[PDB]
């Protein structure tokens, strides 16, 4: 140890080396790292002055090793080396003529970037961005394209999300790195672009518009969790926004892929969000709920709100009101000719009151329906008025006029009063 | 009024 100070603060190259390749061994261990102890021997302001050797690439690329092993650490420990100024260098550093700095310099600056948004905002702000994405093109080799786009996706991650004026130029670059079939580049793109997605559909039109919606629900059906999942997450964004935005989506056969995401034995959190998703697009135009009737979602989706677990209940609900919300009268039929009824029914005494409301909700929707056909039909009773009767609904809608809640108060008063004089 | 998109 006292041998490796030394040699670092040497004017040997030889001792220069060394030391830094026995510091970065040193921090480069699996178990518990000596990052601590490694700055408190006061090298660290010495690796930051090996990065500018430009005649030593070896000693530049150690140093660059054992600087970003000792970012991976706490938040001081990247704190510190922000302190001594590595940020514009590494930045500067991926000008390197050498690959190996320069893969070493993204993997570090993925480091600062990954500690928090005031280090993410900070890298950005050093202009790292942009020599960024000069590092890819047809000849970048993998190791550089999983580094890269690992430290892309940082960029972006974070809350307060970045602006998204900084991290729009990372679009084009994302877009092409979708189409790869290496699982961590595809794992870290889709994490990124679930980033950017994230938000106001001004930037959900930035993303459509980078043409990356097919190869998306393509990777809906990737068998690797890792990527189906961020990937999901950024279909299921893309589809909160407008219509046509949606319709993007759609338009590449989403709906059979998301029917099979809830059919195949997979975790809950991922058919919860396959839900969530689905609920987006009937909360679309007509169109739109007949594309998810047409892929034969909604049979599977009343059984997931009739037997499956409450946090899939609670976004099945969604979709099946919303359903009822934009759909025309006989859509609305074909929800309760496949048995939504009860199984919205049932859901009026669950303990989450935004659901209760909901299902109260898409229940007087039909009731509005059923209203419409019993004048046409010159008839004496709502039909559907006797099914929610049968499903126990009435019952449960009648001791809704007992709810604390003034929302859940109100509408089912309004119900009976609509239906039940 | 309580039905429709959510991000």
């Amino acid at each position: 140890l006292p041998a490796m100070i030394g040699g670092v603060y040497s004017d040997d190259n030889n001792l220069q080396l060394e030391a830094t390749t026995q510091f970065r061994k040193l921090l480069s261990i699996e178990r518990s790292p000596p990052i601590e102890e490694v700055i408190q021997s006061g090298v660290v302001p010495r690796f930051v002055q090996f990065l500018t050797r430009e005649d030593f690439p070896q000693l530049q690329f150690e140093a660059a090793w054992a600087l970003t092993n000792i970012a991976s650490g706490t938040s001081e420990n990247t704190k510190v080396v922000i302190d001594h100024g590595a940020v514009p260098i590494f930045v500067k550093l991926l000008g390197s003529s050498s690959d190996d700095v320069r893969e070493q310099a993204v993997w570090a600056l993925g480091n600062v970037a990954g500690d928090s948004p005031k280090c993410r905002d900070l890298v950005l702000a050093n202009g790292a961005l942009l020599p960024l994405l000069a590092q890819l093109n047809e000849h970048t080799k993998l190791s550089m394209l999983r580094n890269a786009t690992w430290t892309l996706s940082n960029f972006c991650r974070g809350k307060p999300q970045p602006s998204f004026e900084q991290t729009r130029p990372a679009l084009p670059a994302l877009a092409r790195l979708i189409h790869s079939n290496d699982e961590e580049v595809l794992t870290d793109a889709c994490w990124a672009l679930s980033y950017l997605s994230d938000g106001t559909n001004d930037k959900i039109q930035a993303v459509i518009e980078a043409g990356v919606c097919p190869r998306l629900v393509e990777l809906l059906l990737h068998p690797s969790p890792s990527v189906l999942i961020p990937a999901l997450r950024t279909v299921g964004n893309i589809v909160t926004g407008d219509d046509a935005q949606t319709q993007c989506i759609i338009d590449h056969q989403a709906l059979p892929c998301l029917l099979s995401l809830l059919t195949q034995n997979l975790k809950k959190s991922i058919k919860k969000e396959a839900c969530w998703t689905i609920s987006n697009i009937t909360a679309g135009n007509k169109d739109q709920i007949q594309a998810v009737i047409n892929a034969g979602i909604i049979g599977p989706l009343v059984n997931l709100l009739q037997t499956a677990e409450f946090d899939i209940k609670k976004e099945a609900a969604w979709a099946i009101s919303n359903a009822t919300s934009g759909g025309s009268h006989d859509q609305i039929k074909y929800l309760v000719s496949e048995g939504c009824i009860k199984p919205l029914c049932d859901l009026l005494i669950c303990p989450d009151i935004r659901i209760v409301t909901v299902c109260l909700e898409g229940l007087e929707n039909i009731l509005k329906v059923g209203e419409t056909d019993k004048t046409l039909a010159a008839g004496d009773v709502n039909v559907f008025s006797q099914m929610i009767d049968e499903a126990e609904g009435l019952e449960k809608i009648e001791n809704l006029q007992s709810h604390d809640n003034n929302e859940i108060y109100e509408k089912a008063v309004k119900i009976l009063e609509a239906y039940w004089m | 009024t309580v039905l429709g998109k959510r991000k």
